[PDB]
């Protein structure tokens, strides 16, 4: 398994290989496209992945989509591997988390004007800080925590703190907004991260892929951060329904795409029994 | 012709004979002329636009749409196959199918394989008997002759298993399924713009099993309705009188369409608003903002969507009180159908005048920086984006003691003690100012008259008093000396309650109604020792949680404040 910055590193070593990856991404960014293809198949460049929470990730992801070609799934670029009031002390108990975690709160709570409720980027970029470098145990109790009222919905909903990051003026569309996240590199590559282990299955018991709870949760936090970072629609205690901030409205004769591509989060049955699982 | 779905789904096994039947397809016409032609891909395609081979195993008959086996299958072909997946299992394969990958220009169909072979007739439930995993869902045009769209039985399981006794059957739909023919179709042409969804209940009838598939029909729509207003309206009257900013939504209508067919990304390209020229002081002070809105209607007990765009109307720069002009305003409306719309506007000019005389008082105690009066337009709290400011001019130029300054907020001017010592003179006691009112943008400008009496006595503070009101804690140092921004000479003291954290803190503060406000105006940012707890930038001990571009926004018990260091306690 070699990743793409180690192919970059192989790829920089010869001559030939350098020569034909230069010409293609001068095609990209016939015949002088056809045999780079027939010649970059064969690359370490070819079927290299990344890491999640490598040291430049974006460098990797940037190499991987500059040989892709030019579609509602994609394929993922990297490795395929009171309760929440204890899950919040097990938190402050530690050093790490406690540091991080203040530092995204005191970032995010900060209101600014009576319009602007917080900043967007900054509060994003905490949540992706905390997000990559804490350890597993610690996110996944915080934020995936069995409950049984509304006081406890209620703080494990508050716990990404959606009042600065997941609600915005409006709903926009589903479309639109899938189609802000393509453009960027890392948001793709998390979306498809998400597409590649967290669909339905017929064929598996728990209609996931390879009977993977870990690499579904795993794709699922990876997109808080971004613009298509989800979150609960209310404080059920029982009711566990994810959501992105859209909807299906404005979809025109796009309607059946938009609703299957929010039924990848609303009516997935295997990311409600993987958290079920996981909660038990 | 178009497809009637984009997926199509089948089940294989290994060493299936050749010959036979793998599935039906189906291409609906538009035009009494087209004839659906299918040609196959020429790559076997894996997963995620992967190409593994060429199709080699399945054919084709074009006239009834049957996809079938060409040759027969082994575990050689398929452990060959299943290597050019390059690290990912086996599990599904489509073609591409054009006719003339993307719905209607093109079709893929779905091949998911097993590595076992076929099993028994009588090892399978009729659950896997009568209807695949997908459940259909198919795209159908408005408008258009119909045809046949689906067949419900699958070709190799009859192939293998004939002898199974299994019947389908449908439940004024114009939808219908045939005896003799198992072929589904629709007798006239549909429009969404009556209805857009049929959902129906398919029953498969084995032998003994019956079970019952839902059955999910779409309409899609073209571009039929022409703009409509809601009723009648086709002007819409508007004043710009006080507010004449950068941008204030001057009016506002809306304009019914039942066409969706413009959806998000061509709909700017698509529905076309224009203003119509004529002069370039519209052109220069004015635009029109546009978007639609979905809303659902009824037509026969049903629930349809339709657009609902807005036209609103826009202004584009600071316009002046000097306006005194009336337009009408012409808009064109494109939904490529040619709609006009029209906008009485009527710019009025303001007056600026005031009330001549301001009498009021002082009293003799009062520090510096303490309000005493408010100067302002009749009306205050319409300007929006004209700058008003206040200016002094003393009479005799000799008793200089009071100053006027302007908040933007309310555009008005509040009276501020400047000098104490002649407040404190004997001989400046009754004095008249000529209050300017100005202006920035045109120089209309008034005056008016300012009296003020120097009444009351003179007592002097205490030996150790500080120069703010908030570094007292208790109740009785507050009101036993003087602070800075006091016009009673002495401190207020407000008391609060035991309720946690609350905006109700104890304090001591110059005016009641000025220092604890929430804000922190023109008067309070002249020199930090006024109000502390309305205007610093610094830090707070204790329980509380700060304003939203400074100040204590809420505190727990009593909440004092050093300005010289920039610190507040907040303690019971
Ligand atoms: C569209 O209409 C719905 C009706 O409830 C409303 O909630 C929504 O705010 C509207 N959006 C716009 C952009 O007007
Ligand atoms: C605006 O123009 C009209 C034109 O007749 C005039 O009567 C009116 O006095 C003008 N407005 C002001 C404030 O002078
Ligand atoms: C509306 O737009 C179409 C597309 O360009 C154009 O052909 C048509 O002339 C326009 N309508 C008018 C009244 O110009
Ligand atoms: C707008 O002005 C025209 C000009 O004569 C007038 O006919 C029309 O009635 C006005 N609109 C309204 C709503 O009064
Ligand atoms: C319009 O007026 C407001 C009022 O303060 C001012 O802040 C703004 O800069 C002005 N803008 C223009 C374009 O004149
Ligand atoms: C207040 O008095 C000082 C000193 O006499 C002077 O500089 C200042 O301009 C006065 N304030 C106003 C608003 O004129
Ligand atoms: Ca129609
Ligand atoms: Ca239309
Ligand atoms: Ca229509
Ligand atoms: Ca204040």
């Amino acid at each position: 398994p070699v990743d793409c910055v180690r192919a970059n590193e192989l790829c920089a070593a010869e001559s030939n290989c350098s020569s034909r990856y230069r010409t293609l991404r001068q095609c990209l960014a016939n015949k002088e496209c056809q045999a780079a293809l027939e010649v970059l198949q064969e690359s370490p460049l070819y079927d290299c992945r990344c890491k999640r929470g490598m040291k430049k990730e974006l460098q990797c992801l940037q190499i991987y989509w500059s040989i892709h070609l030019g579609e509602f799934y994609e394929a993922s670029p990297y490795e395929p591997v009171n309760h929440c009031l204890d899950a919040a002390k097990a938190c402050n108990l530690n050093d790490n988390c406690k540091k991080l975690r203040s530092s995204y709160i005191s970032i995010c709570n900060r209101e600014i004007s009576p319009t602007e409720r917080c900043n967007r980027r900054k509060c994003h970029k905490a949540l992706r800080q905390f997000f990559d470098r804490v350890p597993s145990e610690y996110t996944y109790r915080m934020l995936f925590c069995s409950c049984q009222d509304q006081a406890c919905a209620e703080r494990r909903r508050q716990t990404i703190l959606p009042s600065c990051s997941y609600e915005d003026k409006e709903k926009p569309n589903c479309l639109d907004l899938r189609g802000v996240c393509r453009t960027d590199h890392l948001c793709r590559s998390r979306l498809a991260d998400f597409h590649a282990n967290c669909r339905a299955s017929y064929q598996t018991v728990t209609s996931c892929p390879a009977d993977n709870y870990q690499a579904c949760l795993g794709s699922y936090a990876g997109m808080i951060g971004f613009d298509m970072t989800p979150n609960y629609v209310d404080s059920s205690p029982t009711g566990i329904v994810v959501s992105p901030w859209c909807s299906c409205r404005g979809s025109g004769n796009m309607e059946e795409e938009c609703e299957k591509f929010l039924r990848d989060f609303t009516e997935n049955p295997c990311l409600r029994n993987a958290i079920q699982a996981f909660g038990n | 012709l178009y497809f009637s779905r984009d997926a199509y789904w089948e089940k294989l096994y290994v060493d299936q004979a050749a010959g036979t039947p793998l599935l039906y397809v189906h291409a609906l016409r538009d035009a009494p002329e087209e004839v659906p032609s299918f040609r196959l891909g020429q790559h076997l395609y894996g997963t995620y636009r992967t190409r593994l081979h060429e199709n080699n195993w399945i054919c084709i008959q074009e006239d009834t749409g049957l996809l079938y086996l060409n040759r027969s299958l082994d575990h050689s072909s398929w452990e060959k196959l299943s290597v050019r997946n390059h690290g990912f299992p086996l599990l599904t394969v489509y073609l591409k199918v054009f006719l003339s990958c993307q719905w209607p220009g093109c079709a893929r169909v779905y091949f998911s394989f097993f590595n076992t072979s076929f099993p028994a007739c009588s090892s399978l439930k009729p659950r896997e008997l009568c209807f695949p995993e997908t459940r259909p869902s198919f795209r159908i045009r408005e408008n258009r002759p119909p045809g046949t769209f689906h067949q419900f039985r699958l070709l190799p399981v009859q192939f293998l298993c004939p002898n199974i006794s299994v019947a389908y059957r449908l439940l004024g739909l114009p939808f219908r399924c045939a005896p003799d023919s198992l072929e589904v179709s629709t007798r006239w042409a549909l429009d969404r713009e009556q209805r857009e969804k049929y959902e129906l209940v398919a029953v498969c009838t084995v032998h003994e099993e019956v079970v019952m598939v839902p059955f999910p029909v779409t309409v899609y729509d073209e571009d039929d309705s022409a703009p409509t207003f809601p009723a009648g309206v086709d002007t819409a009257s508007a004043v710009v009188e006080f507010k004449r900013k950068e941008d204030t939504v001057v009016a506002t209508l809306r304009v019914f369409d039942a066409d969706v067919v413009p959806a998000s990304g061509e709909l700017v390209r698509r529905y076309t608003s224009t203003l119509l020229p004529g002069d370039t002081w519209a052109q220069q002070t004015f635009r029109v903002e546009h978007w639609p809105n979905e809303t659902s209607v009824q037509a026969n007990g049903s629930f349809v969507r339709a657009t609902v765009h807005d036209y609103r109307l826009v202004l584009n720069r600071n316009l002046s009180i000097s306006e005194n002009r009336t337009m009408q305003l012409a808009v064109l409306v494109n939904d490529s159908g040619v709609l006009l719309l029209h906008f009485n506007v009527s710019v009025l000019p303001v007056s600026l005048h005031l009330p001549s005389t301001y009498s009021l008082s002082v009293s003799r105690r009062a520090r510096r920086f303490a309000q005493i009066g408010k100067v302002c337009v009749e009306n205050c709290q319409a300007f929006s984006g004209i700058n008003v400011q206040y200016k002094l001019h003393s009479s005799g130029a000799n008793c200089s003691t009071l100053g006027v300054v302007t908040s933007a907020e309310d555009t008005s001017g509040i009276l501020f003690v400047n000098d104490t010592k002649a407040l404190r003179r004997p001989k400046c006691a009754e004095l008249h100012y000529m209050v300017v009112a100005t202006d920035q943008q045109t120089s209309r400008q008034a005056q008016a008259q300012l009296l003020v009496t120097v009444e009351g006595s003179y007592v002097a503070e205490e030996a150790g008093c500080p120069l703010s009101c908030a570094v007292s804690k208790r109740r009785l140092e507050c009101e036993e000396c003087g602070g800075l921004g006091s016009p009673t000479g002495r401190c207020e003291w407000r008391q609060g309650d035991g309720k946690g954290i609350t905006r109700n803190f104890s304090t001591c503060s110059p005016s009641t109604k000025t220092c604890p406000d929430g804000h922190c105006d023109v008067v309070e940012t002249q020199d930090i020792n006024i109000c502390p707890q309305d205007c610093l930038r610094g830090s707070i001990v204790g329980g509380h949680e700060p304003g939203e571009p400074r100040g204590i926004k809420a505190g727990y018990g009593t909440c004092n404040c050093f300005p010289e260091e920039e610190k507040c306690f907040c303690e019971p």
